[PDB]
RNA sequence: AUUCUGGUUGAUCCUGCCAGUAGUUAUAUGCUUGUCUCAAAGAUUAAGCCAUGCAUGUCUAAGUACACACGAAUUAAAAGUGAAACCGCAAAAGGCUCAUUAUAUCAGUUAUGGUUCCUUAGAUCGUUACUUGGAUAACUGUGGUAAUUCUAGAGCUAAUACAUGCAAUUAAAACAUGAACCUUAUGGGACGUGUGCUUUUAUUAGGCUAAAACCAAGCGAUCGCAAGAUCGUUAUAUUGGUUGAACUCUAGAUAACAUGCAGAUCGUAUGGUCUUGUACCGACGACAGAUCUUUCAAAUGUCUGCCCUAUCAACUUUUGAUGGUAGUAUCUAGGACUACCAUGGUUGCAACGGGUAACGGGGAAUCAGGGUUCGAUUCCGGAGAGGGAGCCUGAGAAACGGCUACCAC
RNA sequence: GUAUGUAAGCGUAUUACCGGCCGGUACUAUUACUUUGAACAAAUUAGAGUGCUUAAAGCAGGCUUCAAAUGCCUGAAUAUUCUGUGCAUGGGAUAAUGAAAUAAGACCUCUGUUCUGCU
RNA sequence: GCCCGUCGCUACUACCGAUUGAAUUAUUUAGUGAGGUCUCCGGACGUGAUCACUGUGACGUGUUACGGUUGUUUCGCAAAAGUUGACCGAACUUGAUUAUUUAGAGGAAGUAAAAGUCGUAACAAGGUUUCCGUAGGUGAACCUGCGGAAGGAUCAUUA
RNA sequence: UAGUCGAUAGAAUAAUGUAGGUAAGGGAAGUCGGCAAAUUAGAUCCGUAACUUCGGGAUAAGGAUUGGCUCUGAAGAUUGAGAUAGUCGCGAUUAUCAAUUAACAAUCAAUUCAGAACUGGCACGGACUUGGGGAAUCCGACU
């Protein structure tokens, strides 16, 4: 992406890297400890191995991602860190003895650990700490990012 | 932050479980802010007046608890407005009724007449076990009483015998799945035993499966679950047909044939 | 009339929010301490429920940390250089989060030559020999011990390159991470590896 | 009770609406009205405007009495009771109304690792005046403006107001870095500052499968007279932790910080023991008090839902629109706000706009059911208090039966 | 003599342990829907218990007994409207979706091959 | 027999319309901008601690302490009126905008029409079948022209 | 720069003039008539109607801003580096390779358009340049 230059030098809270005095050293080169998702929900690996800063994401970041699991589906890509996403469900009125087929559209965010996050994607999402006005959710899992036929690379 | 707490409780607004008759009043006798939370807690007001007839207004209840013969759990209690919910003793010391506030199956209240060696304790649910305030456990119960330096094995949801004279833990049942139990509101409320098992839902709501004596299951949420005792022997006196809840007709029959007038 | 509350200005739609609610005091919001280098002032608000949150005016002193060596010490604040969110809040000094400060070095270094006696950067031989109490810390013998222990120390003591140009100098890159406006001190991380290194293109570019 | 019946014609059959017809806690109005129980009731329109009165004030044995208010008499009596006034607490809402207001409010559904909580309930404070200091009300006296009231001036006097800070205010202990001592260092230390809870920052111990062959400082054991050289069974690389965790979580260590707390209280009732200092030390709960929980709460956030309208089709980004980053604000996340940086966000699944006798829901009316209509009002939540804005106090009010301002009255 | 609806067998998703078929663990196509649970504010609404002297309904009161007496006592249920939703659970019909035919296809297994990586 | 419009009376309703009418509302640019608060100050006043001059005591005239509505030189903590810069911003003015209401010469409709005036248009082939789209002309009806349909007067016969 | 300084002059510098200006407060009441005079003017930005032949109306209307100094950014031109090897004494001679590359870097050019402070007594198109505007009507389409 960017080599986190932003005009303010990107930490962490808490971790700053201790070279001097204290017992020495088993590879890696980085204190970055790292998640269990944790309702059965895995982590990818890449946030583990994220130099990315992102104070918002709840794999680099101080956040709970707090409460309403949901399932939904990608429209737009398009924001650097945040996609939008489209539900549409059927909700009965009974005195229509149909439905109406309804929509809601709620801009949720995309840590920068999930990638090849495109729409049409399922996305497994929990509402997080209200992040910044529209946004007031979190990816949990990216269950689609997908592919069916792409995960095996055609010839 | 905003606003209240506004202390004024309108009866209708008041909780069921006390009957409150609609009547003669528009106003409840909402119980001060206390250890028990104020839907789940019976007043000293309703107490006295209603069930046990010591007391015809509220301006009588005022008169008997400033003269501090109600006792609730080793203390005075001078305010007549004093919630005192679950598992707390009464002790009317002239003459001497004993009481432990515990559940019907009908959801209410009982007007239950302990031992006065029973008197002496009661159970406490513990709500959470923390790590750092003095001298550095510290165990705090349903009835808000903070019990320091807990035994390390206590954890949360356990049940606890307190001493009462001393706020001492003198007995700890841990929450296992043959315990006997009363269960303190879902609409379950008080009925009784033994909890087959609990099916853990991590965040949350993990649901209790608890099956009675007649051998009838239903489901409450592990908040509403309190563990009184050991399947068969309750630690304390349930109050009569021990929370088995037959059905309002099965009752009625039974109702009926009592009596030759 | 200062106010939190997301139901001002223009919704996603761009729907007009027409109005409930005034501005209640709920929705509360007070201006700016916006906290200057110089002569320790520290006021009391009356925060809710009842705990005082410290307004600070005019900071000189803060604790400036040596994550590395995990020790942090008492040090005058000298000067703001940098503030990554507005270059007005450089020039009037106000000490902020995130403001990058050049400190004042000499007590740091006193420490420093009292663990290692290595000169942290490369004094000089008048420098050393005065001691105010520089010569007496890096000689002091006693036969035999805290000799003994500079001996053990020292597969760790080189002390990385940019931090030693800092030293001498006498003033050292830091960001404060306490926001004295409501914290009523200004204190602050010491720049090490990669903290420096982003800030020091940043130095040599925008100057 | 799934109900029709009258009316187009000369007569006749449908399409059709209209009338009749029944109900309406659903309002008006007429006439008539003996009795019983029950009660909605200035909502609709004027969320218009208001004379006069009242609805928010408050004292116990228990903060403060030198009220001559009453009680005083015999010993130093003030003490008792208690208006006033100080002090503390309430006044943030009951109550009223439903205007603004159409996803907003709000219900159900929920979260708070996004936060605050007086109070009450329960627990917590051994790191040289011990009971001191002086100023003011009430008071006394003298005044001011036509005035409510606002207070000026002079002279007193209290504190659970204020100002300090000792004789139980106490250091010891142990660990850090200083070190007398010893020896090569498996290594440990007298005496020391510092080390209370807290506030504030940084760093760290944190969530840890089993065995071996070597080397350097040797811990037992062995080989060698030594010098030297080997090997090794075992404890052990060990804050936890809600759990989406590198939480700053309830709490701590190391390095630094600032500054509150730890009662110069009062009322009950006085004992033990005299070297009788008027000594030492002592129970209850009232009001403080600090940490922590709990309780009354709360603000925000999730999911899903609302009438009419296209003779409203593109909308948001002037100046946050929508996102990143960092800051600031705050009780808190947060474009709430601001710099910088991206070009996004919303829309025929009807957005944006306009209208609404449009607060929402719980509910009500009317029914064969299905529905249609209603809700301004007896509850719950929110909102407002002529329209608007700003603010103090206090745990909490952007308050109006608070203030300050403007505009209208 | 049937009937088979119910139970257990047998044919690439009831396979595998541990503790004595049971009960966990390891478990497994997305949904819409639907099933069963919890979670559904009271009033209201339906309605239980009950002579508010009838009744609207109130939530009283009845009893041995108008004796002697707190003695015996049932109570102020249950459902649904607070829909849909969400939570948890079951089903696999209906309607869609799913690998992999330009096979870097699915398992498994051999390279100690590779990279990450340890108390 | 049905029967319509033009024309005329009267009554009622809505429209267009000079006035670029009028009124009120909510958003809006720009300008102006009360007040509070935050914030830079100010020092009305009031003491400490120190110094003196006087009185007193202590100590070796000097010093120190205390007192004297005391005076004066150091340097502190509180502190009013006023006030600096900021941000919120009521309110006002003027353009723009929107919703809603309503005056109006006059024009031009429709209706109630009900005793009228003029025609016969259609209803029978209504004496010119009807009726549609569209243009022009007729007092009007309507006629006419061009293309149609049958809801015709042909459901047709007619090598 | 080149060319002039000849327009008969001096003193007074009256009225009245001519030619050029200014004038409180009110602001067209003036007059045949806004004639004369004044406002306005450039630029950049924002905003922009009736009506319409859709081209215009339009510089509609209505608003904002302009100096100086001090910084910053953007906008071009040209080759060069870097790495390795052999030969002779870092210097000289010879051989190889594409990536490097949005200023690659380096250097040279020459000004444009934007943004930010500081700053003065509103002073800021400061001289000069230089539309007053809108609403209707009569008339000829227009230059």
């Amino acid at each position: 992406m960017a080599d986190q230059n932003e005009r303010a030098f990107q930490k962490q809270f808490g971790v700053n890297l201790n070279r001097k005095v204290k017992p020495g050293i088993t590879k890696k080169k980085l204190l970055r400890r790292s998640r269990d998702v944790g309702l059965g929900f895995k982590t990818p690996r890449e946030a583990i191995d994220g130099t990315y800063i992102d104070k918002k994401c709840p794999w680099t970041g101080d956040v709970r991602i707090r409460g309403r699991i949901l399932t939904g589906v990608v429209r737009k890509a398009k924001m650097q860190r945040t996609i939008v996403i489209r539900r549409d469900y059927l909700h009965f009125v009974r005195k229509y003895s149909r439905f109406e087929k309804r929509h809601r559209n709620m801009s949720v965010h995309c840590s920068p650990v999930f990638r090849d996050v495109e729409h049409g994607d399922i996305v497994t999402i929990g509402e997080c700490r209200p992040l910044s006005k529209t946004v007031r959710f979190n990816v949990l899992k990216v269950s689609k990012g997908q592919g069916a036929k792409k995960s095996f690379k055609k010839y | 932050m905003a606003r209240g707490p506004k202390k004024h409780l309108k009866r209708l607004a008041a909780p069921k479980a006390w009957m409150l008759d609609k009547l003669g009043g528009v106003f409840a006798p909402r119980p001060s802010t206390g250890p028990h939370k104020l839907r789940e807690s019976l007043p000293l007001l309703i107490f006295l007046r209603n069930r046990l007839k010591y007391a015809l207004n509220g301006a009588e209840v005022t008169k008997i608890v400033m003269q501090r013969l109600v006792k609730v759990d080793g203390k005075v209690r001078t305010d007549p407005t004093y919630p005192a919910g679950y598992m707390d003793v009464i002790t009317l010391e002239k003459t001497g009724e004993f009481f432990r506030l515990v559940y019907d199956v009908k959801g209410r209240f009982v007007i239950h007449r302990i031992s006065a060696e029973e008197a002496k304790y009661k159970l406490c649910k513990v709500k959470k076990t923390q790590l750092g305030a003095k001298g550095v456990p510290f165990l705090v119960t349903h009835d808000g009483r903070t019990i320091r330096y807990p035994d390390p094995l206590i954890h949360a949801n356990d049940s606890v015998q307190v001493d009462i004279a001393s706020g001492k833990i003198t007995d700890y049942i841990k929450f296992d799945s043959g315990n006997l139990c009363m269960i303190t509101g879902g609409r379950n409320l008080g009925r009784v035993g033994t909890v087959v098992n609990r099916e853990r839902h991590p965040g949350s709501f993990d649901i209790v499966h608890i099956k009675d004596s007649q051998g009838h299951v239903f489901a409450t949420r592990l908040t509403n679950v309190f563990i009184i005792g050991k399947g068969n022997k309750p630690y304390i006196s349930l109050p009569k047909g021990k929370g088995v809840k037959l059905s309002i007709a099965e009752e009625r029959d039974k109702r009926l044939a009592a009596k030759t007038h | 009339g200062i106010s939190r509350d997301s139901a001002h200005k223009r919704r996603a739609t761009g729907g007009k929010r027409k109005s409930l609610r005034k501005k209640r005091k709920f929705e509360l919001g007070r201006p700016a301490a916006n906290t200057k280098l110089g002569s320790g002032r520290v006021h009391k608000v009356r925060t809710r429920g009842g705990n005082t949150k410290l307004r600070a005016l005019r900071l000189e002193t803060g604790n400036f940390a040596w994550a590395s060596e995990g020790v942090a010490r008492k040090t005058r604040i000298a000067d703001v250089v940098y503030n990554a969110s507005n270059n007005e809040l450089v020039r009037t000094k106000t000490l902020v989060k995130n403001s990058i400060v050049v400190i004042d070095a000499t007590p740091f270094r006193q420490w420093y030559e009292a663990h290692y006696v290595l000169p942290l950067g490369r004094k000089r031989n008048p420098k050393h020999a005065q001691k105010e109490d520089e010569n007496d810390v890096l000689t002091k013998k006693r036969s035999e011990k805290v000799m003994k222990k500079y001996l053990e120390r020292q597969k760790y003591g080189k002390v990385e390159q940019a931090l030693e140009d800092q030293f001498t100098s006498g003033r050292i890159l830091a960001c404060i991470s306490s926001r004295p406006g409501q914290c009523g001190r200004s204190d602050g991380y010491i720049l090490e590896g990669k903290e420096l290194e982003f800030y020091l293109k940043k130095i040599k570019s925008k100057k």
